[PDB]
RNA sequence: AACGAGACUCUGGCAUGCUAACUAGUUACGCGACCCCCGAGCGGUCGGCGUCCCCCAACUUCUUAGAGGGACAAGUGGCGU
RNA sequence: AGCGUGUGCCUACCCUACGCCGGCAGGCGCGGGUAACCCGUUGAACCCCAUUCGUGAUGGGGAUCGGGGAUUGCAAUUAUUCCCCAUGAACGAGGAAUUCCCAGUAAGUGCGGGUCAUAAGCUUGCGUUGAUUAAGUCCCUGCCCUUUGUACACACCGCCCG
């Protein structure tokens, strides 16, 4: 049932998305296994190198 | 000797940041000590010049807003000073780690954007959760003081001790728990 | 404490015995902020106390100069009927006498007709007021034929 | 809507708990007082003024929006 | 090849470098005067306070305003048929 | 604090220190200024420190209305403006809608100029206290360029059928 919180480092902002340019699409690379990437949209400022929470690390969006 | 300054009263060395992805956001200690809340610098003219910003000064900013308190930034340091009294009071900790715990549980780490009643969940970077920190909880003191006998230094000092435990009884837990409950309905 | 009376009948009208006793007194017609701390100023009250801290003469002695300012040596430039028309006298007018000296008044306007009187009987704005956009007591009325 | 009834003068009853309360509370403010003993503002900036020369209280702090008073060094 | 754009004109921020002021000031003293002893130390040479007052003292930092100076994507690292 | 104005050339009025009388508005006397020279070191408001009130349409708010006193003017009633005592409304952050704004900026706060015999709730300038949010997009309303279709050229607010 039940599922824990991932942490995640930004590795690349790949551009805007959302009705009015709202969303930043961007690459995350985990904190445990370093091997591991995928693909999210964020809804503040973002920067290169800063850590995100995930409170589900299985879901992955394209484009909205 | 000049290297420890004591914000008039309160030691920065003891304090901790307990969340690795605010730890470059909320400024305290080293360069960021000074003795009072109130510079003039430039904060506004770069994207994240902002993160710079010592956040005692960035509490005291946005407590100056309503309207009738525009630009009224003497009497607002005095609010912060006083607020800081009453929590070493109520707890016996030290007030700034009072404050900072209260960043950290109340910013919300999902959120839903609009695309037509219709919503889609999304991620919040780490600069967007210590804005909206400040902003709950300086909502949430300002709502509770407005007619009571209850002085705005005593409500601002009740909101951050509910905060930094979460009791839910503050304003800004139960909205950090509406936003995320309504984005876990969007995924 | 003593658990003294705590509402108190002045002038044909009631004082709650439980406000400083400069802003307790002013809930007598003719009596403002202004002449009641005078008042109390001639009376040697101290402005201090509750209004029901007062002593039964004490408040004799503020009745007392409120009905006869002018041997008490209140001004006359402090007074609310200067030279009053028909007999040429000084003094200040309370409670219910107030209000029969207004109603004296509108009256003398109108029994000669004068346009003061004929504004004051037909409901309008008496002093120089326009009339066109505020003072709407009415209803909204439809174009429709 | 609804009214307060708050107190302008005190009773046995709210007296003697003013002096039996003292020890209990951090911290010691007008406000408090108020809402605590149903009591109103100035006649708790009063009460705190006599047990500030009975000795009884510390005062933390003192500005014209804002006193602070807290309990006898211990505890 | 022509007009618009840009250049152009006024304005803001920098100059202890220049020119030079009783319708603008500073510093200092021949000094002079009132008040305080709080000061090593006295009621003092010497200290503190001044839109208190002369200079036939020295000067231009603060005020005024004329001439010139200065910034070019000029320097260093990436990206670009 | 900063920007300004000042004896009106027909046209007949200017900016004010200091002393005295009056609660106030105001009155009398006597000087300076055609202005880096006199009003003037332009003792501005918010702000700052101390006091009183106590969650009450209240010491919040000040509409409406009675009586008296000055000043301008040839003349003030349908109240010119100003001063004093009294009276004490609606209003507890506003439905569907909708405006302006990116840094010494928005908003708060007061002061000059114009009009002026008498007089800003307007407008055009100046200083003072001083934030939150962005560093983007074409979704809504529009603008520029190119390809494309048309029965439009009075130009889609067009033309036209039973």
């Amino acid at each position: 049932r039940v599922q824990p919180i991932k942490l995640a480092r930004v590795t690349k902002v790949l551009g805007r998305t959302g009705s009015q340019g709202q969303c930043t699409q961007v690459r995350v690379e985990f904190m445990d296994d370093t091997s591991r990437s995928i693909i999210r949209n964020v809804k503040g400022p973002v920067r290169e190198g800063d850590v995100l929470t995930l409170l589900e690390s299985e879901r992955e969006a394209r484009r909205l | 000797t000049p290297d420890i300054k004591l914000f008039g009263k309160w030691s920065t060395d003891d304090v901790q940041i307990n969340d690795i992805s605010l730890q470059d956001y909320i400024a305290v200690k080293e360069k960021y000590a000074k003795y009072l809340p109130h510079s003039a610098g430039r904060y506004a003219a770069k994207r994240f010049r902002k993160a710079q910003c010592p956040i005692v000064e960035r509490l005291t900013n946005s407590m100056m807003m309503h309207g009738r308190n525009n630009g009224k930034k003497l009497m607002t340091v005095r609010i912060v000073k006083h607020a800081f009294e009453i929590i070493h009071l109520l707890t016996g900790e030290n007030p700034l780690q009072v404050l900072v715990n209260a960043i950290i549980n109340s910013g919300p780490r999902e959120d839903s954007t609009r695309i037509g009643v219709r919503r889609q969940a999304v991620d919040v970077s780490p600069l967007r959760r210590v804005n909206q920190a400040i902003w709950l909880l300086c909502t949430g003191a300002r709502e509770a003081a407005f007619r009571n006998i209850k002085t705005i230094a005593e409500c601002l000092a009740d909101e951050l001790i509910n905060a930094a435990k979460g009791s839910s009884n503050s304003y800004a837990i139960k909205k950090k728990d509406e936003l995320e409950r309504v984005a876990k309905s969007n995924r | 404490p003593e658990k003294f009376q705590h509402i108190l009948r002045v002038l044909n009208t009631n004082i709650d015995g439980r406000r400083k006793i400069a802003f307790a007194i002013t809930a007598i017609k003719g009596v403002g902020r202004r002449y009641a701390h005078v008042v109390l100023r001639k009376a040697d009250i101290d402005l201090t106390k509750r209004a029901g801290e007062l002593t039964e003469d004490e408040v004799e002695r503020v009745i007392t100069i409120m009905q006869n300012p002018r041997q008490y040596k209140i001004p006359d430039w402090f007074l609310n009927r200067q030279k009053d028309v028909k007999d040429g006298k000084y003094s200040q007018v309370l409670a219910n006498g107030l209000d029969n000296k207004l109603r004296e008044d509108l009256e003398r306007l109108k029994k000669i007709r004068a346009h003061r009187g004929l504004r004051h009987f037909w409901g309008l704005r008496v002093r120089g007021q326009h009339t066109k956009t505020t003072g709407r007591r009415g209803r909204t009325v439809g174009v429709s034929k | 809507r609804d009214k307060l009834n708050n107190l302008v003068l005190f009773d046995k009853a709210t007296y003697d708990k003013l002096c039996k309360e003292v020890p209990n509370y951090k911290l010691i403010t007008p406000a408090v007082v108020s809402e605590r003993l149903k009591i109103r503002g100035s006649l708790a900036r009063a009460a705190l003024q006599e047990l500030l020369s009975k000795g009884l209280i510390k005062l933390v702090s003192k500005h014209r929006a804002q006193v602070i008073y807290t309990r006898n060094t211990k505890g």
